[PDB]
C-alpha cells in the first residue's frame, strides 16, 4: 500500500539529500577553503543530470516496475498455495456462517449446503471428514423423519375421522362398546337374513322376480 | 339497424352484430360450454329456489356421474346476501352413502368451493385408478393370477412362487385440498419381502421414466423375469 | 525585486540555522552566552548585506509552492498508481475465476460424452432400451392424478444410507414400529372373528 | 436534388415568337424543341386529345454549377379546359425574369399547383413506367415510403410512414395481375385490406420512391434533371375543372 | 473507499438552488427535521423557528436560504433525498427502460428482494471498483423500491450522472434509467450480480425504446392485470362486464341485453346524421381501441411504436413497414378513427393498442415482439 | 316472453352454480377474424377462441374475489392453442405452465383443463397466505405488518419482537427474528401455516 | 533493484571525474579523499540493501493478509459445522417429539379397538350361517 | 529567462563579496571565516533554488503527462473487469452449461436406475430381505381396510340392513 512514495521519499530525502549537503563541501575535516571549493565546483559542475529533481522520477518508475514484476509473481504464486476448500464454492448459508451474523435461519438452504461441500492437518482433515459423514446422516434422518411424520399424521387423520364419525353416527359415548359388541350385532344380523332366505325359498315360488331379487341383492351387497 | 341481442337468441345474429371481444351472451352455446366441454359426466339440475322480502335460498344437487355403475350424489343448500354479494350459510342435506365418510373431514373446512372441485376431482382420479388397473387386468389374466384386494387400492399379481402388490391410494385432504394419489409397490418372493427402498427406488425411476400407464407393465415384466 | 528577497531572507535563515549547527560546536575554543549574543552581529550582517543587495536591483514565483505542488501531484500519482495494482489484482482474480468455470464445463461434457458412450457397452436391453414421449407423459399424468410417488433420498455421494444411525438418532421410530404391530395384529383378530373375507365373497 | 416546382398557364401559348425578347431581356441564348409527345401508346386509347406538346426551354449555361442550370418544361394540349402549364427546377435568378416576361408579354393568369392525395398516389404510380425504343412499356420497381403527417389533439399522432420494400412491392403488383398501374390497384387497396387505412383520404404528406423521386404536396423532388412524359401527363390531367 | 452519508461532495450551490426551488415549503420543513435529526448542525428549540414562517406564509427563497446556509453541496444523503423528492414530485420528465431477470434453463425468477441486507452487499460490490453511494426508498403510491446509485470519481470528489433502477415488488421485470455508458454497465451488473445470493441470474433487456413515467411502465409491465391485455382487452384487466356468481340475477348483462349496432361485411367503406347510429359509432370506436367506455387519451401513453407486417399470398413474401411516432399513438389512430378516415371493421388487433409499447414481426396473424 | 325470461332464469342460475366450482370455459370470436363466405351470406368464425375464467372464492370475507381471465387462440397452421392475453400477474409464471403441459401443445379441452387447475392452483395459494396473516392480523395476536402482493414475505410484530418470514407455498422455509436464545425460536416457528398460529399463542400464554 | 541504486550511488561521487586528473604532497590528500569517499558507498550500501528488505516484508505480509479474506481454513468452518450440527440436532429432537406425540395418540387408539375374547364360536357361527345362507341362496 | 540573470547577478555579487571574505581571512581565526561559510551558502542554496525551480517546472509537467497515462491504464482496466465479469456471468447462466448438468443429471438416473434393475434380476434367480421399519407403507392399507369395514355409514353391517329391510320389501 503506496509503495511507490516510500521510494521516491527515499530517492530524494536519503540518497540525494546525503550526497549534496556534506557529501561535497564538508570533507575538509582533514584539511585551505578554495581546493575544497574547486573540488565541490568541479563536482557539481560535470554531474548535472543524474541527480536532477525528474531523472530520479524515471529511476523510482523503474524501481516501482520492479517491484511490480516481483509483486505479480508474490501474487500469482500466493493463490496457488494449498487452497484447503476456499470460497465460490460453498453454499450461501455456509459462507455465510463463516463471516457470521446469518439473520434469517433455514433448514432446506442448510440441508442444500451441507449435501454439497466436498470430500478429501491430517487429524483436522479427518475431523472434517467425520464431521462431513455426521452432518450428512442429520440430513438423511432428518428426511426420513419427516417423510415419516407426514405418513403418521394422515394416519391419525384416518384414525381421528372414525372416531368422530362414529361418535356422531352414535350419540351415545359408547365406542369402546361398539367395537367389543360389533361381533354381537353382526350375528344376530346373519341369524336374522337367514330367516328371510328360508321366507323367500319355498314361499313366493318364483322364477321371473327372482333374478330381480337376486339382483337387487348383489347391487346392494357391493353398491 | 341498430339491434338489441338478448341471452337467448341465434349465433348468426350474435355474430353478424360481434364488434367487442366480450364472451358471447348466447346462453344454450355458454351453457354447453359449461357442460360438455369442461365439466363431463356430472349431471348439476337446480331443485328450488326461493327469497325473502334480502337473500336467496338455493337447493341445488349433484350426481358425478363418471363411474355409470354407482355414482355418488350429494345435494346443497346456499344462502346469498343478493347485494355486496357474500355467502351467509351453506348447510349439506343429503350424501349418497359411498363418499361420506371420505367427504366428513373434507366438509369441514366451511369452503364448499374446495369440497366440490374436490369431489369432482376425486371421481376423476378413482376412474382414471379403476381404468389403469382394469387395463393391468386385461394384460395379465391369461398369464397370471390376478385378484383385487381391500376396496381397490391394491392389485396383487401372482406366477409360478411370486406375488406383486401394486397400490393405489386417493387420500381426502383434511387436518393442498385436492386429493392425492400415492403409487407403491411390494415383491415376495415366496419366502420374504424385498427390500422395501430398492423398490421404492426401482418404482420411482420406472414411473418417473415411462409414465404411469406405461410404467407399472414395466413393472410386472421385472417382476416376472422368466426371460428378461 | 520583492520575491527574490524573499527567498534571499529564506535562505539566510536556513544558512544561519546551518552555521550555528557548526558553531555549536565550534565554540569550544572561547562562553555560551558569548555565541547567543554574538549571534546577533553576525545576522545583522547579512541584515546589511541583504539591505545592500536591495538597492542593487519580476514575477511571483516561489520554491515553497510549487514544492508543494510537485507532492501534491506525486501523492495522487501514487493513489492512481495503487488502485491501478488493485484493479490489476482483482482482474487476475476475475479471470482464474473464468478459466476454472471454462475448465469445469468442458471436463462436465468430456466426462458426459464418456459415460454416454460407456453406456453403449453395457447391459441395458430389455427395460431400459425400450425409450433409449417418454418423460413427458409422468408430467401428465402426476399434474393429473395428483402424484406423491415415494421420494428417494437425496444424493449423498457415496455416503450409504446407515439405517442404523438413522434408527438410533430417532429412538421414537422402534416405538411406533412396535405400537403399529400391536395395532395391526389388534386390527386383524378383529377382522378375522368378523369373517369379511368369508360371507362377502359367498353372497357375490 | 433538383426540387421542381409547377405553376398553371389559362392559355396555350407557343413560344415561337417572345423568345427574342426573351434572348433580348436576359442577353443569353436559350433554346427550345418542339417536340409532340404521345402519352399511353397502347392502343386501347381511341387517340381522342391524347397528343400533347411539350417546350422544353432550357437557360444554356454551363454545367460548373446545378442551381445555375435551371430548366423550364412546358407541356400543353389545346383541348382540354386548362390548356398548358409549366414546371422549373433550380433556384437561379432568371426564373423570376423568365415568369415576368411570360405573364408581361402574353397575358396569362398563373397559380401555383398543389397536389391532392390521389394526385400523389397517380404521381407515383407512373413515376415508375419506364420507356422503351420498341414502343413497349416496363416497369422498374422501388421501395416506396407513404409519409403521413396528421393534426390530431394534444399532438397525440404526429408523424406516421407506412414503408413497403422492392420485392414485396413486385410480388403485390404480380399478384394483382397484369396492370401498368401497381400503386392503385394493388398496393393502396392491400393496405386497406391489412390496416384499415384509406390511404386516399389520410394526410399524405410525401411519397418517396427511394432514390427515385420524393414527391411532395406542392414540389416534385427529383434524382435526374428532367421529369417523364407519363408525370407530366398525369400532372396536367389532374388540374382540370 | 464506499461513502457514508456525512461525507460532503464538491458542486456548486446554484443547481441545488434551483433543485430546491421546485419542491413546495411542507416537505423542506421535513427535509430540515429530518437532516438535522439525522445529521445536524449549527435539538428542537432551532427547529421552533421554522414553525411559525410556514405559519405565517413566507417565501420559498427564504427557506431554501435557512437549509441551504445552516448546513454550509450540504453532504451525499441529503443530494440524495433532494433528487429523489424530485423524482416522486415531477414524473414525467425522467425515462425507464424494461429488463426481464432470467435465470438458469431460461424461466424468469421473481425478486423477493429485503431493502437493507441488498443495500450493503451492491455498495460492497460496487466499492471495488468506484467510489459510490447507494440509497434505497420506497414510492409511497406505488408498490415500487426506487434504488438510486451515484458514482464518484477523482478529477475533493466529483459527481457523475445518476443512474436510477426501480424494482417492483413481485415481478422478474427491472426498470432502469437508460444509459449507454459503462458505468451504466457496471452498475446493473453488479445488481445482476449481488440480488441472487442463491443461483445466477442474468438481465436481457425486453424492449429497446424507454417508456416516460414509472406510473405507465409499472402499468405496462409491473405486477398488474394489465400486463398482457392492455388493448382492446382491457374489459378483461378491469371485469367491468361479469358480477360475483352470488350477484343477483335480474341485472345480468343476459338478461337486460346490450344495444349493438348491426355491422356492414360488404366493402361499403371507400363510397362516401341520425345522431343515435352517431352515438353508437363513438361508442363502436371507443370499444375498439379501449374497453367500453382527455376523451382519447389512452390508459398508458405511447410514444414510439413500428411494426412488420408480413403477410403471405400465392408463395411471396409480402412485408410492410409501419412506424408510428408521436405523443400517444394509439389515441391518435382513435381521433383518425373518429373523423372516419380508418375503416373500423378493418383495424387488426396489433393496431388497435394490444401488446401495448411493443414493436415486433407479424408472421401468420401472431404477433412477437422484438429481440 | 314471459315464460322464454323464466327459461332465462333458469339458464342464467344454472350458470352461476358452474361458476361457482371456480375453473370455467366460456366462449369467445375475436372480431377481427369474422369473415363472411359470399356463396350463402352465413358468417363463419376463422380462428377459434376458448377463455377460461379462474374465480376464487375468498373465505374470510365470504365473497366471490375479482376473476382472472386467460383467453387461448387457435393457432392457424398447427391446430393446437396458444397463449394470447391473460390477466394473471407477473409472479405467476403463465406462459411457464403452459409450455410445461403436455410439452407444449395443448390439444384437447382437458389438457387445457389441466392448465388452468395448475394456475388455479396457484391464485388460490396465495389467497390463502394472504388470508391467513389477515386473519392473524384481526385476532391482534401480530401487528401491523407489510405484505407483498403474493404475501410471500411478511414482516409483523409480536408484543416486542419483530418477526420476518419468508414463506413458501403453505409452509415457512425461513425464519427471522431480530431485536443464542434466538435460533431456538427461529426454528421454532419455521413449520408450516398454521402450527405458526398455533405457536405463536404457544410463546404468549 | 539494488543493481540500479548503487549505480545511481556509484555514478555520483567523487570517483568520476577525480580518476582523470590525477609530488607525495598532493598525494596525501586524493588518496584519503577518495578513502573517506568510499566510508559513504559502505554505510549507504547497507542502507538500500536493509530498506528494501524492510520494504518486500512489508508487501509479503499485505499480500499475506489479503489471501486469507477469501480463502478458509479448517477451524472456522469446523466451528460452523459445529453450529449447523447442533441446529440440525435440536430440530431432530423436536422432531422426534411430534412422533412422540402422534404414537402417543396411536397407544390411545390401540387399547379401544381391542376386545379380549374367544370370539372363534361366534365366527364359527357365521360360517354355518354363511353355509346355511348360500344353500338357501344356490337352491332357489 | 529572468531565472538565469538573476542566477548571475547573485552568484557575481555573492562571488565578489566571498572573494573579499576570503582575502580579509588571509577569535584569532575562528572569527572571518563564519562570514565565508554564509556567503558560500547563500550563494550556493541560492543558485541550487533557481535549478531546483526549472527542474521542478519541468518535472511537473512529465509527471502529469504520465499521470494521465495512469489514468487512461485505469481507464483501460475498469473496461476489462467489466467485460470479463460480464462474460463469467453469461456462462454460468447459458443454456448450454445447464444442458449438459441435466444431461448428467439424466445419465447418472439412468445408470443407477438400471444397476438396481439388474441387482433385482439377480436377486431374483441369481446371487434382499427386511428387518426393521425406516420407511415402509403396509400400516395404511390395514387401517384404511378396517375403516371401510367399521364405517357407521355404509360399512359391512350396514349393507346387510339395507338388504334384510329391502327383503320383507319385496313381500
Amino acid at each position: 500500500t503506496d509503495t511507490y512514495n516510500s521510494i521516491s521519499n527515499f530517492i530524494e530525502n536519503e540518497l540525494t539529500a546525503l550526497l549534496s549537503s556534506d557529501d561535497y563541501l564538508m570533507d575538509d575535516l582533514a584539511g585551505p577553503n578554495e581546493v575544497c571549493r574547486l573540488l565541490k565546483a568541479q563536482v557539481i559542475e560535470k554531474r548535472k543530470d543524474a541527480m536532477s529533481r525528474g531523472k530520479q522520477d524515471l529511476l523510482s518508475k523503474e524501481i516501482y516496475d520492479n517491484e511490480s514484476e516481483l509483486r505479480a509473481s508474490q501474487s500469482q504464486q500466493i493463490m496457488e498455495l494449498v487452497g484447503d476448500i476456499p470460497k465460490y464454492s460453498l453454499g450461501s448459508e455456509l459462507r455465510n456462517r463463516v463471516e457470521g451474523e446469518p439473520q434469517s435461519t433455514s433448514i432446506e438452504r442448510l440441508i442444500e449446503d451441507v449435501l454439497k461441500l466436498p470430500q478429501m492437518d491430517l487429524k483436522v482433515l479427518s475431523e472434517y471428514s467425520n464431521l462431513r459423514k455426521d452432518l450428512i446422516l442429520k440430513c438423511q434422518a432428518l428426511q426420513i423423519g419427516e417423510s415419516k411424520l407426514s405418513d403418521i399424521l394422515s394416519q391419525t387423520n384416518s384414525i381421528n375421522s372414525l372416531t368422530t364419525s362414529i361418535k356422531e353416527a352414535s350419540e351415545d359415548d359408547d365406542i369402546s362398546e361398539y367395537f367389543a359388541t360389533y361381533n354381537g350385532k353382526l350375528v344376530v344380523a346373519l341369524e336374522e337374513m337367514k330367516l328371510l332366505l328360508e321366507e323367500a325359498v319355498k314361499t313366493f315360488g318364483n322364477s321371473p322376480e327372482k333374478r330381480e331379487k337376486i339382483k337387487k341383492i348383489l347391487s346392494e351387497l357391493k353398491k | 339497424r341498430v339491434e338489441r341481442i338478448n341471452g337467448l337468441t341465434n349465433l348468426q345474429k350474435e355474430l353478424v352484430t360481434k364488434y367487442d371481444t366480450l364472451p358471447l351472451l348466447n346462453m344454450n352455446l355458454r351453457l354447453s360450454y359449461l357442460r360438455d366441454h369442461t365439466y363431463p359426466h356430472l349431471q348439476v339440475s337446480v331443485q328450488s329456489r326461493d327469497r325473502v322480502h334480502g337473500i336467496e335460498v338455493l337447493v341445488v344437487n349433484y350426481k358425478f356421474c363418471r363411474n355409470t355403475m354407482n355414482p355418488f350424489e350429494i345435494q346443497f343448500k346456499m344462502f346469498y346476501k343478493f347485494e355486496d354479494s357474500t355467502l351467509l350459510k351453506w348447510e349439506i342435506l343429503r350424501i349418497s352413502t359411498n363418499v361420506r365418510l371420505k367427504a366428513k373431514q373434507l366438509l369441514a373446512t366451511r369452503n364448499f368451493q374446495k369440497c366440490l372441485l374436490s369431489l369432482y376431482e376425486f371421481d376423476k382420479i378413482k376412474s382414471k385408478k379403476t381404468g389403469i388397473f382394469q387395463n393391468l387386468i386385461n394384460l395379465l389374466k391369461r398369464k397370471t393370477r390376478c385378484y383385487l384386494m381391500n376396496n381397490s387400492d391394491s392389485l396383487i399379481v401372482e406366477r409360478v412362487t411370486i406375488k406383486l402388490q401394486i397400490n393405489f391410494i386417493i387420500t381426502m385432504p383434511g387436518e393442498c385440498f385436492l386429493p392425492m394419489s400415492k403409487i407403491s409397490i411390494a415383491l415376495w418372493k415366496g419366502g420374504e419381502r424385498f427390500n422395501q427402498i430398492d423398490l421404492d427406488e426401482i418404482c420411482y425411476g420406472l414411473i418417473k421414466e415411462y409414465g404411469v400407464k406405461t410404467g407399472l407393465k414395466e413393472i410386472c415384466n421385472v417382476c416376472l423375469f422368466p426371460d428378461m | 525585486s520583492i520575491l527574490r528577497l524573499l527567498e534571499t531572507n529564506t535562505v539566510s535563515a536556513l544558512d544561519s540555522v546551518f552555521e550555528k549547527y557548526e558553531k555549536e560546536m565550534n565554540q569550544m575554543t572561547h562562553n555560551n552566552e558569548v555565541k547567543r549574543i554574538y549571534s546577533k552581529k553576525e545576522r545583522l550582517l547579512e541584515i546589511i548585506l541583504t539591505k545592500i543587495k536591495k538597492k542593487l536591483r519580476e514575477r511571483d514565483l516561489d520554491i515553497e509552492y510549487i514544492y508543494s505542488k510537485r507532492q501534491f501531484i506525486q501523492n495522487r500519482y501514487s493513489q492512481e498508481l495503487q488502485n491501478n495494482e488493485r484493479l490489476e489484482a482483482i482482474l487476475s482474480r476475475e479471470q482464474n475465476l473464468l478459466e476454472e468455470t471454462r475448465k469445469l464445463c468442458m471436463n462436465l461434457k468430456t466426462n458426459n460424452k464418456k459415460r454416454l458412450t460407456e453406456k453403449l457397452i453395457q447391459k441395458d436391453l430389455h427395460p431400459v432400451l425400450n425409450k433409449a414421449d417418454g418423460p413427458v407423459t409422468f408430467r401428465n399424468d402426476s399434474h393429473e392424478l395428483n402424484l406423491m410417488l415415494n421420494d428417494p433420498i437425496k444424493s449423498t455421494a457415496d455416503v450409504r444410507l446407515d439405517k442404523e444411525e438413522v434408527l438410533s438418532l430417532l429412538p421414537s421410530l422402534k416405538e411406533y414400529t412396535k405400537k403399529s404391530k400391536e395395532l395391526k395384529e389388534t386390527m386383524g383378530q378383529m377382522i378375522s372373528d368378523s369373517h369379511e373375507e368369508e360371507i362377502k365373497e359367498v353372497f357375490v | 436534388p433538383y426540387t421542381w416546382k409547377f405553376l398553371g398557364i389559362s392559355k396555350q401559348l407557343s413560344l415561337e415568337n417572345g423568345i427574342a425578347k426573351l434572348n433580348q431581356l436576359l442577353n443569353l441564348e436559350v433554346d427550345l424543341d418542339i417536340q409532340t409527345i404521345r402519352v399511353p401508346s397502347d392502343p386501347d386509347g381511341g387517340t381522342a386529345a391524347d397528343e400533347y406538346i411539350r417546350y422544353e426551354m432550357r437557360l444554356d449555361i454551363s454545367n460548373l454549377d446545378e442551381g445555375t442550370y435551371s430548366k423550364f418544361i412546358f407541356l400543353g394540349n389545346s383541348k382540354m379546359e386548362v390548356p398548358m402549364f409549366l414546371c422549373y427546377c433550380g433556384t437561379d435568378n432568371r426564373n423570376e425574369v423568365v415568369l415576368q416576361w411570360l405573364k408581361a408579354e402574353y397575358g396569362v393568369i398563373m397559380w401555383p399547383i398543389k397536389f391532392e392525395q390521389k394526385t400523389m398516389i397517380k404521381l407515383a404510380d407512373a413515376s415508375i413506367v419506364h420507356v422503351t425504343k420498341e414502343n413497349i412499356e416496363q416497369i422498374t420497381w422501388f421501395s416506396s415510403k407513404l409519409y403521413f403527417e396528421p393534426e390530431t389533439q394534444d399532438k397525440n399522432l404526429r408523424q406516421f410512414s407506412i414503408e413497403i420494400p422492392r420485392e414485396s412491392c413486385e410480388g403485390l403488383a404480380l399478384g394483382y395481375g397484369n396492370t401498368m398501374h401497381p400503386y392503385n390497384d394493388a398496393i393502396v387497396p392491400y393496405i386497406y385490406n391489412e390496416t384499415g387505412m384509406a390511404v386516399e383520404r389520410l394526410p399524405l404528406t410525401s411519397v418517396i420512391l427511394a432514390g427515385h423521386t420524393k414527391i411532395m404536396r406542392e414540389s416534385i423532388v427529383t434524382s435526374t434533371r428532367s421529369l417523364r412524359n407519363r408525370v407530366l401527363a398525369v400532372v396536367l390531367q389532374s388540374i382540370q375543372f | 473507499l464506499r461513502l457514508e452519508d456525512n461525507y460532503v461532495p464538491t458542486s456548486d450551490t446554484l443547481v441545488v438552488f434551483k433543485q430546491l426551488m421546485k419542491l413546495p415549503v411542507t416537505v423542506l420543513y421535513d427535509l430540515t427535521l429530518s437532516w438535522f435529526a439525522k445529521f445536524g448542525g449549527s435539538i428542537y428549540l432551532l427547529t421552533e423557528t421554522l414553525d411559525l414562517l410556514i405559519e405565517k406564509g413566507v417565501r420559498r427563497n427564504v427557506i431554501v436560504n435557512r437549509i441551504l446556509y445552516v448546513y454550509w453541496g450540504l453532504n451525499v444523503f441529503q443530494l440524495a433525498e433532494i433528487d429523489c423528492h424530485l423524482m416522486i414530485s415531477k414524473p414525467e420528465k425522467f425515462k425507464w427502460l424494461p429488463s426481464k431477470a432470467l435465470r438458469g434453463d431460461g424461466k424468469p425468477y421473481v425478486v423477493k428482494l429485503q431493502p437493507a441486507k441488498f443495500i450493503e452487499n451492491l455498495q460492497t460490490d460496487l466499492a471495488k471498483i468506484y467510489h459510490c453511494h447507494v440509497y434505497m426508498f420506497k414510492h409511497p403510491s406505488l408498490p415500487v423500491l426506487i434504488t438510486r446509485i451515484q458514482l464518484f470519481d477523482s478529477n475533493p470528489l466529483i459527481s457523475r450522472r445518476p443512474y436510477y433502477v426501480a424494482f417492483p415488488l413481485n415481478s422478474p421485470i427491472i426498470f432502469h434509467s437508460v444509459d449507454k455508458d459503462i458505468y451504466a454497465r457496471l452498475v446493473l451488473q453488479s445488481i445482476s450480480r449481488t440480488i441472487s445470493e442463491r443461483e445466477t441470474i442474468i438481465f436481457k433487456p425486453v424492449q429497446k425504446i424507454p417508456v416516460k413515467s414509472i406510473h405507465n411502465i409499472m402499468t405496462l409491465l409491473g405486477p398488474s392485470r394489465f400486463a398482457e391485455s392492455m388493448g382492446p382487452w382491457e374489459c378483461y384487466a378491469s371485469a367491468n362486464f361479469e358480477r360475483s356468481p352470488l350477484h343477483d340475477y335480474k341485472k345480468h348483462q343476459g338478461l337486460t341485453g346490450k344495444k349493438v349496432m348491426v355491422r356492414e361485411f360488404d366493402d361499403s367503406f371507400l363510397n362516401d346524421e341520425e345522431p343515435e347510429i352517431r352515438r353508437l359509432r363513438l361508442e363502436k370506436n371507443m370499444i375498439k381501441f379501449k374497453g367500453s367506455a382527455s376523451r382519447y387519451s389512452s390508459l398508458v401513453p405511447i410514444e414510439k411504436v413500428g411494426f412488420t407486417l408480413k403477410n403471405e399470398i400465392n408463395s411471396r413474401i409480402i412485408t410492410i413497414k409501419l412506424k408510428f411516432n408521436g405523443n400517444d399513438i394509439f389515441g391518435g389512430l382513435h381521433e383518425l378513427c373518429d373523423k372516419n378516415l380508418i375503416n373500423i371493421d378493418k383495424v387488426p388487433g396489433w393496431l388497435a393498442g394490444e401488446n401495448g409499447s411493443f414493436s415486433g414481426t407479424i408472421m401468420n396473424g401472431d404477433f412477437q415482439r422484438e429481440q | 316472453s314471459t315464460s322464454d325470461r323464466s327459461e332465462l332464469e333458469d339458464y342464467i342460475v344454472l350458470e352461476n352454480v358452474y361458476r361457482m366450482f371456480g375453473i370455467t370455459f366460456f366462449p369467445l370470436v375475436d372480431p377481427i377474424d369474422l369473415k363472411i363466405k359470399d356463396a350463402s351470406g352465413e358468417i363463419f368464425v376463422d380462428r377459434e377462441m376458448l377463455g377460461i375464467r379462474l374465480e376464487v372464492f375468498s373465505e374470510r370475507t365470504s365473497q366471490f374475489e375479482k376473476p382472472h381471465y386467460v383467453l387461448l387462440k387457435k393457432r392457424i397452421k398447427s391446430n393446437s392453442w396458444f397463449l394470447f392475453k391473460h390477466t394473471i400477474p407477473s409472479f405467476i409464471d403463465v406462459q411457464g405452465i403452459f409450455d410445461d403441459t403436455n410439452g407444449g401443445l395443448v390439444i384437447s379441452h382437458d389438457d387445457a383443463y389441466l392448465f388452468a387447475k395448475r394456475v388455479f392452483l396457484q391464485l388460490v395459494e396465495v389467497q390463502k397466505r394472504r388470508q391467513i396473516f389477515k386473519d392473524l392480523e384481526a385476532k391482534k395476536i401480530i401487528h401491523d405488518l407489510d405484505l407483498d402482493l403474493e404475501s410471500s414475505m411478511v414482516s409483523f410484530f409480536v408484543k416486542d419482537i419483530k418477526v420476518e418470514l419468508f414463506v413458501k407455498q403453505n409452509e415457512i422455509v425461513s425464519c427471522s427474528i431480530l431485536d443464542n436464545n434466538k435460533s431456538k425460536w427461529e426454528i421454532a416457528l419455521l413449520g408450516s401455516l398454521d402450527d405458526l398460529e398455533l405457536k405463536l399463542n404457544h410463546s404468549f400464554a | 533493484s539494488e543493481q540500479l541504486l548503487h549505480n545511481y550511488v556509484s555514478d555520483s561521487l567523487l570517483t568520476t571525474l577525480i580518476s582523470f586528473q590525477e609530488e607525495q604532497q598532493l598525494q596525501h590528500w586524493y588518496e584519503l579523499l577518495q578513502a573517506r569517499d568510499a566510508r559513504v558507498t559502505s554505510e549507504l550500501e547497507a542502507r538500500i540493501k536493509q530498506f528494501f528488505i524492510t520494504l518486500r516484508s512489508r508487501l509479503l505480509r499485505f499480500l499475506e493478509s489479503e489471501q486469507l479474506s477469501h480463502s478458509l481454513s479448517l477451524e472456522t468452518l469446523i466451528d460452523a459445522l459445529y453450529k449447523i450440527n447442533d441446529l440440525l440436532q435440536q430440530r431432530l429432537q423436536i422432531l422426534d417429539d411430534a412422533i412422540q406425540e402422534k404414537t402417543s395418540e396411536l397407544a390411545e387408539f390401540e387399547n379401544m379397538v381391542r376386545s379380549p375374547s374367544a370370539g372363534d364360536n361366534a365366527i364359527p357361527g357365521l360360517l354355518q350361517i354363511i353355509q346355511s345362507y348360500i344353500n338357501l341362496l344356490e337352491e332357489n | 529567462s529572468v531565472t538565469t540573470i538573476d542566477v548571475l547577478s547573485s552568484l557575481f555579487i555573492n562571488l565578489f563579496e566571498n572573494d573579499l571574505i576570503p582575502q580579509a581571512l588571509k577569535f584569532r581565526k575562528l572569527l572571518y571565516k563564519l562570514d565565508l561559510r554564509l556567503f558560500q551558502t547563500i550563494s550556493d542554496q541560492m543558485t541550487r533554488d533557481l535549478k531546483d525551480i526549472l527542474d521542478i517546472n519541468v518535472s511537473n509537467n512529465e509527471l502529469c503527462y504520465q499521470l494521465k497515462q495512469v489514468l487512461a491504464r485505469k481507464e483501460d482496466l475498469n473496461q476489462q473487469i467489466i467485460s470479463v465479469r460480464n462474460e463469467i456471468q453469461e456462462l454460468k447462466a447459458g443454456k448450454d452449461w445447464h444442458d449438459l448438468q441435466n444431461e448428467q443429471a439424466k445419465l447418472n438416473d439412468k445408470v443407477k436406475l438400471n444397476k438396481r434393475l439388474n441387482d433385482l434380476t439377480s436377486t431374483l434367480l441369481g446371487k434382499d430381505s427386511e428387518d426393521d421399519s425406516i420407511r415402509d407403507d403396509s400400516n395404511i392399507l390395514d387401517i384404511a381396510h378396517f375403516v371401510d369395514l367399521m364405517d357407521p355409514y355404509n360399512g359391512l353391517l350396514k349393507k346387510i340392513n339395507k338388504i334384510n329391510e329391502n327383503l320383507s320389501n319385496e313381500l
